[PDB]
């Protein structure tokens, strides 16, 4: 058992851009200093090789985006879950995003071994003037081997308040034990799941079920949640169809200038 | 006249004819015989275990339990609790609006009907009430009147399954005699869905589905479109 | 066997109203009221339900179910038979006799396309030698093969074709949608005492005379703008 | 006078020596009288019934049978009403067996009734055809004394026919009146009217379609015809008055008599 610790903390610095306040990370987590994209977009590099989690492993992960930054944090990292016996892995993330501040993110696409139970929980805080692209992936296990559902129970929930007031909750709860998870219902043949969310971001629907439907490989869809904001939902057959098809989302809402209004 | 009887009530609500619209969506599964992933006996019930054991389990079902419970010890504001996750958890949009449309016209319905009083605690639940689905209001229906759980569920149960057996036979199309194939066929199945759901407790609510989402959200998208979701 | 087959799903199933015997089809002599201007509103078209109900339905419907219900416990085909022979000639007007001879038939032949229901020996030699079943008979033996309740499966049979007649006034008439749910209210009592009515009458009421109505089903035949088959 | 009293009505008819209807055996007490037979067809007899009495009490019964001999074509006419009084814890009953024998025709009905308040009236008639046998039979009941708004005010009245064709059943009637279960004045029983027509016409040389039009040119009828079963026929009328009814009968009593 090991606990792997990441914090993260933004605000606009001296000169105008996005810079770290203060952060800290434990293994396998480490941050690479920020580069900018747009004049108006901090990217920064979150990297971590590992073989995996084990029983009673642990993450916890802070994110804190000061007021008028403007950030996406970038991995290439699958969190493997291993065999937890009669225990389990977690991940917990706190994220708060402040007043005209922007977060890119997602948490390391979920690959959850033969009897690995994972649980996850995600809470994210932010101001009616934040804008949110937050998503998660979730594989079937290690599709190469044809390991698939062979996972014990995968458990996580994502809840995002508004100025302290919920507007959209996940609870994703998957059991080989209890169905069928290749029914037509749930993963239906498939093998990767997409699920992400666009909180008051400058893009419309149809943009959005645009790049869907150009992406090769995905079955994937776009609606408004009852708070007025955006939820994709995708299965593919590798985790590549889903990463691009989130690549030409996240495209889409940044191509917004500073010298417009 | 003024003898109502729970034993016709239980089945003038649950009456395909009861006026709230029913007919008029397929909750998602136009889009799955469009694409033609439900094209003939066999896959329409596949697509009804599925489905009822993921979307109307851990939602339909589910709410339906606890706002029953809550309704036996007055617990209003766990009512409007559960009522408010469902509507921040269900991201298709027409798989909402339906649920809440019927909601609506449920209780609308009832209250067409002078002569059926409901109750203090229905009244007091249908005055604050800001989202009710279909089966939330139902289940606060049920207890109000002190109708058994099992058999409130039941009732529910086969009457929402009907009329997705029946949208199968008209838009696949099936004959009648599938259709009545499949019902006999889900009657284990049933038996099974209430019994878990008398297991379930809140943590499982809205338990996610993933296909079944995408199919709902996709029928937005369809050029022709029958149903209203 | 019929270990996985359930008697509190079988009865909703059979009841429903999208069974495939066709009752949506036959009036059983309303239409032939409401083109002559008796039943014209909502008050009206409750006046009628309570006057057939009472008449008609109880005394030939109700109660036949019942005999045949309690022949089939006894295992008394002979007796069933016997009470199918009266009910086809003491129902004189043609389309009301053809109506329920039809979702007779109807009701049997949907019961046996369902390979995986058994309804057990007595029903099979039933279905086999009936040579003039109703859907009311045809059920009661149904019913009592199945171990089902008697008030519960009157109960069951008595909604449902109530529920049929409400639906055509209300589409017929017209009524509106809440008119339907208003009307089905307030039968609730009269229900109940048809149901303990039905427990009372022994078969020497078995199909008693109505007058109008048979009338009316009568001339149901001669109607030159007719949406309903009876 | 010490106690109820029993009419009889026996008779029977044959073909005579000169090829028509008469009476082979006849039998009658009060208020029973039956009138020599005439000839109206040369293949038709009449034999007028009639009958004065102030009506039934309790325990009072009656015996009618009827057997109408092979080839013979008869028609058995009345004018008289059957008053059926108070009866109290008791009743008054009617019981006809009448038989019908090869190509012979009876043409019958048993005295219009009428039910005083709290009269208890049972009526069983039994009528064994053979094949070729051809009948005109009829009843009316009338919902009391009209004049004096005496309306389903009777006890009970249950009368029951069943008609038998070579020992086989091809038609039942089970009516049954009481004022106590049910409003028989509502829409689907009397709906208004007080006088009700019942009639049958067994293997008859007439059309659906020619009754029917006797129907539609009757005022103040609402009746009705339909084939039954063992497809005969039968017609069922509503009025507020026995005369439009009886005009009816008439009407198709004469359809069916005009034939060679």
């Amino acid at each position: 058992a090991q606990e792997s610790k990441l914090r993260l903390k933004t605000k606009i610095g001296a000169d105008g851009r996005c810079v770290i306040e203060d952060n800290f990370f434990t293994p396998p987590f480490k941050l690479m200093a920020p580069f900018y994209p747009k004049d108006d977009l901090a990217e920064i590099m979150l990297l971590a090789v590992s073989p995996g989690m084990m029983r009673g492993d642990a993450q916890d992960v802070q994110l804190n985006i000061g007021p008028n930054c403007k950030l996406r944090i970038t991995s290439q990292s699958f969190e493997k879950i291993h065999n937890t016996e009669d225990g389990f892995a977690s991940r917990d993330m706190h994220i708060v995003v402040g007043e005209n501040a922007f977060l890119d993110f997602a948490p390391f696409p979920l690959i959850p071994f033969e009897n690995a139970h994972f649980k996850g929980n995600t809470t994210i805080s932010l101001r009616s003037s934040s804008q949110l692209l937050y998503s998660e992936i979730i594989v079937a296990g290690r599709v190469a081997r044809n390991e698939l559902f062979k996972f014990n129970r995968l458990h996580t929930k994502i809840s995002i308040l508004q100025d302290e007031k919920p507007i959209y909750y996940d609870n994703t709860i998957l059991d080989p034990k209890t169905t069928d998870l290749n029914n037509m219902c749930m993963f239906d043949g498939y093998t990767h799941y997409l699920n992400l969310v666009l909180v008051n971001c400058p893009i419309e629907l149809s943009g959005v079920r645009e790049c869907i439907e150009e992406s090769e490989g995905v079955d994937g869809a776009v609606s408004e949640t009852a708070s007025s904001h955006l939820c994709v939902k995708a299965l593919a057959k590798g985790s590549e169809p889903l990463l691009h098809l989130r690549e030409k989302i996240a495209r889409l809402v940044t191509q917004t200038t500073t010298q417009k209004v | 006249n003024a003898h109502v009887d729970n034993e016709f009530l239980i089945l003038q609500v649950n009456d395909a004819v009861f006026p709230i619209g029913s007919y008029t969506h397929s909750f998602g599964l136009e889009t799955y015989i469009q694409q033609k992933k439900v094209t003939n006996k066999e896959s329409a019930l596949e697509y009804l275990k599925a489905n009822l054991s993921s979307q109307f389990l851990y939602t339909e079902m589910l709410s339906l339990k606890l706002t029953y419970e809550s309704a036996l010890q007055q617990d209003l504001k766990k009512i409007l609790g559960v009522e408010e996750v469902i509507m921040l958890s269900t991201s298709p949009m027409e798989l909402r609006l339906a649920n809440q449309k019927l909601g609506n016209r449920f209780i609308k319905t009832l209250q067409a009907m002078n002569e059926l009083d409901m109750g203090e605690f229905f009244n007091a639940y249908a005055q604050k009430t800001k989202d009710p689905t279909h089966a939330t209001s139902y289940g606060v229906f049920a207890a109000s009147l002190g109708i058994e759980l099992k058999k409130a569920l039941r009732h529910y149960l086969y009457a929402q399954t009907s009329n997705m057996v029946i949208n199968c036979v008209k838009s696949v199309p099936l004959s009648q005699n599938d259709g009545q194939k499949i019902l006999l066929s889900l009657q284990s199945p049933f038996n099974q869905l209430i019994e878990k759901t008398l297991e379930l407790d809140e943590s499982h609510l809205c338990t996610a589905s993933v296909q079944n989402d995408i199919k709902a959200m996709q029928h937005e998208s369809l050029y022709s479109r029958l149903y209203m979701s």
